[PDB]
């Protein structure tokens, strides 16, 4: 009436919960790159010679 | 063969602030080859004195 060893298991199942990968879009930056410093339009000379 | 996917899943949790993974856990996975490289294994640090720095996470754009 006691507990005895039974037949060895024939296989093992290991369960884990996993989600999946999306598409590669690689959206690097809101406003991207190093935007260049640049000329103010027209500007004009702010200096003249004497005479 | 589950270490890479686990590291990527844990990195996605910290970036999107899911689960309770601190926004600053370091999921490290030092791969193992046959070469005398650094000892292999998946570490996960969350202690209060490490240095961290921001980087734009591509493929998610989530800093």
């Amino acid at each position: 009436g006691g507990l005895t060893c039974a037949s060895a298991p024939q296989g093992t199942l290991r369960i884990l919960e996993g989600p999946q990968q999306s598409l590669s879009g690689s959206p690097l930056q809101p406003i991207p790159a190093s935007p260049p410093p640049q000329i103010p339009p027209g500007l004009r000379p702010r200096f003249c010679a004497f005479g | 063969d589950l270490a890479p996917g686990i590291a990527d899943s844990l990195r996605h949790f910290k970036v999107l602030r899911e689960k309770r993974i601190p926004p600053w856990m370091e999921v490290v996975l030092i791969p193992m080859t046959g070469k005398p490289s650094l000892y292999p294994g998946l570490f996960l640090f969350t202690t209060p004195c490490r240095l961290v720095r921001p980087v734009q996470n591509l493929a998610l754009g989530k800093e």
